[PDB]
């Protein structure tokens, strides 16, 4: 299977230079051309450029000829793109792609890396158990007091998936983020423990928070 | 610097309708256009390249149509699945550039959240601040009245909403309303309550627990 694993969230100063990473899998890295896409906080896609991994010859949008510089490195099999003298503007998600021929496509896409750019500290979250004081039970975990987005949730390693809702993080007058994660469970199925995983990579915060169920 | 227009970015359909995504180039593009779809979770799948040809593991309730400026994206019978948004891509001329978007919101039958009531943690508690959570599980549609009372006091302006995106399977939404209090405040009153007024509810349900 084809794969394009991103480097991981980056909060990074005004003025500052980051480089963005993008290892390839499934596929010879020197036959297909790689392309960079940014996507603003509810926004559409803008094409930032592309490179050919044969020679490392490279296109660029002319409004992005100032600010990004791909790059490849043939033996790691990996792309990569460097954003120069960073403003708010250049907070966003960055994708790569692979370029396929039928006629040419973005075939596959990477996860995205969040940048955010900003003056303001790293601030791991405090998670907190919710837990109620019908033939469905909830719990959950608050995530409080956190920046910059984001975070990724699971329940009990990745073992529970269905029933879950985790909620969109909101910006809070203090300028931190918070956001609830939640489990539902049928009454009956008592068996078994609710852990929740907090990953914020910025802060190198990594949390398991067992939710006590207090059924005695 | 060529410009892609998707004029209707909101668009509301029934499970099993056919729905029309529409696309248009400031100049021709000779059907060099390509369409994907980004889920809620921000991964992007291609659907369709060059105009019409369905790009493989794609089901063929896609197709796509169209010519010179005017391009359309096609799904003949809606599934749960197909919440998301749809670009549009020509690459006719460089820069590439794509469309504004369409997220595609999902018509089902009226379901009721169920409701549940959560009191702050003491581990939130002994550094200052009560976060209490009311929680909206598993409605249709999104348009949903949550209401604080306080030993049976209605509140304003110490609440904040949040709401998931529509579910794939069962294009449901749920909400959370956090009300922040100070400790101390938190600590002034017995019964906290929400109260959930929406469609699928004959009357406003109320959850509620005592402090001490």
């Amino acid at each position: 299977e084809v794969q394009l694993q991103q480097s991981g969230p980056d909060l990074v100063k005004p003025g500052a230079s980051v480089k963005i990473s993008c290892k390839t899998s499934g596929y010879t890295f020197t036959e297909y051309i790689m392309h960079w896409v940014k996507q603003s906080h509810g926004k559409s896609l803008e094409w930032i450029g592309g490179i050919i991994p044969n020679n490392g010859g490279t296109s660029y949008n002319q409004k992005f000829k100032d600010k990004a510089t791909m790059t490849v490195d043939k033996s790691s099999s990996t792309g990569y793109m460097e954003l120069r003298s960073l403003t708010s503007e250049d907070s966003a998600v960055y994708y790569c792609t692979r370029r396929e021929v039928y006629y040419y496509a973005l075939d596959y896409w990477g996860q995205g890396t969040l940048v955010t750019v900003s003056s303001a500290s790293t601030k791991g979250p405090s998670v907190f158990p919710l837990a109620p004081c019908e033939s469905t039970a909830a719990l959950g975990c608050l995530v409080k007091d956190y920046f910059p987005e984001p975070v990724t949730v699971s329940w009990n390693s990745g073992a529970l998936t269905s029933g879950v809702h985790t909620f969109p993080a909101v910006l809070q007058s203090s300028g931190l983020y918070s956001l609830s994660s939640v489990v539902t469970v049928p009454s009956s199925n008592g068996t078994q423990t609710y852990t929740c995983n907090v990953d914020h990579k910025p802060s190198n915060t990594k949390v398991d928070k067992t939710v006590e169920r207090k059924s005695c | 610097d060529i410009q892609m227009t998707q004029t209707t970015s909101s668009l509301s359909a029934s499970l099993g309708d056919r729905v029309t995504i529409t696309c248009s180039a400031s100049q021709g593009i000779n059907n060099y256009l390509n369409w994907y779809q980004q889920k809620p979770d921000g991964t992007v799948k291609l659907l369709i390249y060059y105009t019409s040809s369905l790009h493989s593991g794609v089901p063929s309730r896609f197709s796509g149509s169209g010519s010179g400026t005017d391009y359309s994206l096609t799904i003949s019978n809606l599934e749960p699945e197909d919440i998301a948004t749809y670009y549009c891509q020509q690459y006719s001329n460089l820069p590439y550039t794509f469309g504004g978007g369409t997220k595609l919101e999902i018509k089902r039958t009226v379901a009721a959240p169920s409701v549940f009531i959560f009191p702050p943690s003491d581990e939130q508690l002994k550094s200052g601040t009560a976060s209490v959570v009311c929680l909206l599980n598993n409605f249709y549609p999104r348009e949903a009245k949550v209401q604080w009372k306080v030993d049976n006091a209605l509140q304003s302006g110490n609440s904040q909403e949040s709401v998931t995106e529509q579910d794939s399977k069962d294009s449901t939404y749920s909400l959370s309303s956090t009300l922040t209090l100070s400790k101390a405040d938190y600590e002034k009153h017995k019964v906290y309550a929400c109260e959930v007024t929406h469609q699928g509810l004959s009357s406003p349900v109320t959850k509620s627990f005592n402090r001490g």
